[PDB]
RNA sequence: CAAGUCUGGGCUAAGUGGUAAAGGAUGUGGCGCCGCGAAGACAGCCAGGAGGUUGGCUUAGAAGCAGCCAUCCUUUAAAGA
């Protein structure tokens, strides 16, 4: 991925929205330095890329650095990305969302309920050289009833996960069925 | 009206039904109120004239009612008590049965279930003319509740207190009080019909008797016309003369047979509370 | 003196009587609506059960003729694992089971009705009713 | 219904709303949202006549998420009272939600169910309603 | 489902016409003829 | 009723203006993204629109066309169990 980005001196954040742009801000323990994107390549980008895939920003220095939008805070009343936060990437390992990929239907296909991705997003840990992506989960022998979590998965070259293992990744719950009353 | 003109009208059939038998009058064998065969709307119509003005008889004319039926559901199990020991003809009868519903058209059946003898040889006969008995004024409205299977396996007794009658009671407690426990449900009747007619009408005249609470059972045909059969509810079927003979512009004609008693859908439990 | 006719009726097996479709279809046939149930449930004395199709077609001299084709493709596959209905949901539940040759067998039976001339194609026609009834083909 | 268990006071005051929505504005939970675009107060049954007619229109389906919870005692005087006395009694509860909240939101069921169930529920409340994705609800904690 | 507040389409046959500043709302079963009001 | 029927650009066609909401709408202008594009599209005409097979279960009967499921095959230019 890419992104035309460009340098901000630090004049009325506001008036960039109004622009039409987006104000930014990129860093890392080297450098921090303020900018800003256009909207349309944000929404455009972000909208799929997200926070999985690293997005290489092109800068008016030359410069095209990799990075990963850490944070991307909202308007609340009526949503609209308003500032994002760029991580720029190195070598050195570091923290980041790995995306969880379901790839097998379960018991509660046939069964009922519902598969619930309590949690579609890890916590790993590896290199910017190794850039893994969706992490297949194994998915089939599971019914409504129990569910699975720690970190039972293809942990590719050199990922190392960084949550606990425990948190409860995800499971399948009752379907919601009309008959049903509790109320009397 | 008045058992006044309930005569006027005995008298009227007394020279119409000579004067005409190309009908019937019948004293419906469950509710007094009276029947009268015909032969299409406009004659038992003009009868209403001619019955009620030279005959100047003024009664009432609406339909006929419903043999319906009471049981249950779930079987049940209680006690039959009922001992006044105070001084003398001391009264002591009871009795323990085993209620439990059977299928709808099974009929009366108790059992002689007490073991060496707790209760005595000689008051088994009363303690059913007791429960068979009882069974006369259901629980919801108070009709036959039929269809049930009795188990008499327990009740004691007194030396000098039982009666032949004291147990007809007990049993007859037993009984009215199993049905009220076990789930009461208003069975009605349900006939078998067969209107004969040309498969030109028969499209609406499935539909209509579909939309009659009834469900159709087939069509073997028959001449140049078309025999349907199925089921209906007495009450969802008067006056089906007049609306056969509307979808078939006349040459429509049908039967009926009386055939079981089953289950009023809810709507109609609460409906009958009367 | 009825006009003609080449009439596609659709009656099982057994059950030959005179009534419709085989009345008014058949009433300007003059066919003899009862050498059908000597002619058919001698041939078919063999099977017992099955629709078997036909097509009727009358003349002038008021006399007819008739061909019929094969039982439901839905029948040898019921015999072929012990089944007499379905499978009431097909996929999920299976009751019984026909082999990679077995549903390569039945293809021969009805192969000269369906359209394909080979094998590969009508037995997957097969294969295809096999999840239609809820019978797996094993394999 | 839906309401408190326990509570440390039996009556509250009013208050006012106001913009923002402090929190929940994003999915977290389902694939399809309901959210408000203007500020209220969401009674228990107005939220239990969606919840309700949520599952209805589609028996035997997902599950449905009620991302707000009503704790708000609604107090009113008598009928045909005068003011004074002291304050009024609790006739029922609500929860105070601010536009860009997420009401609900729907998880397990087809696009077409859950933009469905969603559009009935907007009627049943009594304010403006949106129905979201969940792009960018992409880390939100 | 003559004159009424909310106008829709009740079945694809069914056409939203505007004439005379009110949408009217015809289609090919008398019933759906509708009108705003 | 004292002082521009003032100048340049834009919207509104209901007298809106000249005071009301949810909720309706091929209103009317204006920005947008994303599909099909003359190796013939939109409306369009004449055409074909099938055989396994009335899929299986259920039912009085369900044959594409109550309703459960299931949705493979086929000969093709193409035709959905
Ligand atoms: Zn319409």
């Amino acid at each position: 991925y890419r992104l035309k980005a460009y340098y901000r001196e630090g004049e009325k954040p506001s008036a960039l929205r109004r622009a039409g742009k987006l104000p930014g801000v990129m860093y890392n323990r080297h450098l921090n330095r303020k900018v800003y994107v256009d909207l349309v390549e944000f929404d455009k980008v972000f909208r799929q890329a997200s926070i999985h895939h690293v997005i290489v920003l092109e800068l008016p220095d030359g410069q095209s650095l990799p990075t990963l939008v850490r944070q991307v805070n909202l308007d609340k009343r009526r949503r609209r990305p308003e500032h994002v936060d760029f991580f720029v990437l190195s070598d050195e390992p570091v923290e980041m969302y790995v995306p969880l990929r379901f790839v097998g239907t379960p018991a509660g296909v046939r069964a009922g309920g519902v598969l619930q991705e309590i949690h579609r997003d890890i916590l790993v840990k590896v290199s910017p050289r190794n850039i893994p992506e969706f992490i297949e989960v194994d998915v089939s022998g599971l019914e409504i009833g129990d569910s699975l979590h720690a970190s039972d998965l293809k942990l590719p070259p050199g990922v190392e996960l960084a949550v606990s293992p425990e948190e409860t990744i995800a499971a399948v719950v009752p379907p919601e069925d009309v008959e049903k009353l509790a109320e009397e | 009206k008045t058992k006044a003109d309930q005569e006027k009208l005995s008298q009227a059939l007394a020279r119409l039904a000579e004067e005409d038998p190309t009908f019937r009058v019948s004293t419906h064998p469950e509710t007094g109120q009276t029947i009268i065969s015909g032969m299409g709307e406009l004659h038992l119509e003009i009868i209403v004239d001619r019955l009620k003005r030279e005959f100047k008889v003024d009664a009432n004319v609406g339909k006929p009612q419903v043999a319906y039926r009471e049981t249950i559901t779930k079987p049940v199990d209680v006690e039959g008590k009922f001992i006044r020991q105070t001084g003398g003809r001391g009264q002591y009868g009871h009795v323990k049965i085993k209620v439990e519903p059977l299928p709808r058209g099974s009929g009366f059946e108790f059992v002689n279930a007490i073991v060496g003898g707790v209760i005595p040889k000689e008051y088994i006969p009363a303690v059913q003319k007791g429960i068979e008995e009882a069974m006369q004024s259901g629980p919801l409205i108070g009709f036959p509740v039929v269809d049930i299977k009795v188990t008499l396996y327990d009740g004691s007794y007194h030396e000098v207190d039982s009666s032949e009658m004291a147990f007809k009671i007990a049993g007859s407690m037993a009984i009215k009080e199993a049905v009220q426990k076990g789930d009461p449900v208003i069975l009605e009747p349900i006939m078998r019909v067969e209107v004969t007619t040309p498969e030109e009408y028969m499209g609406d005249v499935i539909g209509d008797l579909n939309a009659r609470r009834g469900q159709i059972l087939g069509m073997e045909p028959r001449g140049n016309a078309q025999v349907i059969r199925a089921f209906v509810p007495l009450a969802e079927m008067f006056g089906y003369a007049t609306d056969l003979r509307s979808k078939t512009q006349g040459r429509g004609s049908f039967v009926m047979f009386f055939d079981h008693y089953q289950e009023v859908p809810k709507q109609v439990q609460e409906k009958l509370i009367k | 003196k009825k006009v003609v006719a080449v009439v596609k009726l659709q009656l099982p097996a057994g059950k030959a009587t005179p009534a419709p479709p085989v009345g008014p279809a058949l009433g300007q046939h003059g066919a003899n609506i009862m050498e059908f149930v000597k002619a058919f449930n001698a041939a078919t004395a063999n099977m017992g059960d099955a629709i078997v199709p036909v097509e009727i077609t009358i003349y002038a001299d008021r006399s007819f003729t008739f061909v019929t084709k094969t039982p439901p493709a839905s029948y040898l596959i019921r015999k072929a694992a012990g089944l007499e209905k379905g499978a009431h949901k097909p996929g999920r539940e299976k009751v019984g089971r026909i082999t990679w040759e077995q549903v390569l067998e039945i293809a021969k039976q009805k192969m000269p009705d369906l359209n394909t001339t080979d094998l590969e194609a009508a037995a997957r026609m097969i294969a295809g009713s096999a999840r239609s009834m809820g019978v797996e083909v094993v394999g | 219904m839906l309401m408190p268990r326990r509570m440390k006071y039996r009556k509250q005051q009013r208050g006012r709303l106001k913009g923002a929505t402090k929190g929940g504005d994003y999915v977290a939970f389902g694939d399809y949202g309901l959210v408000a675009l203007e500020p209220a107060w969401i009674t228990a049954q107005q939220i239990e006549a969606a919840r309700v007619a949520m599952v209805r229109h589609f028996r035997r389906g997902g599950k449905i998420f009620i991302r707000i919870f009503p704790d708000k005692p609604y107090t009113k005087k008598p009928l045909e009272v005068r003011m004074g006395k002291g304050k009024g009694n609790v006739e029922g509860y609500v929860a105070v939600v601010k536009p860009g909240r997420v009401m609900f939101e729907v998880a397990g069921v087809t696009e077409e169910q859950a933009m469905e169930a969603l559009r009935i529920a907007g009627h049943k409340l009594p304010i403006k309603t949106k129905i979201v994705r969940r792009d960018a609800y992409d880390e939100a904690q | 489902m003559k004159v009424r507040a909310s106008v829709k389409r009740i079945c694809d046959k069914c056409k939203v016409i505007r004439r005379h500043g009110r949408v009217y709302v015809i289609c090919e079963n008398p019933k759906h003829k509708q009108r705003q009001g």
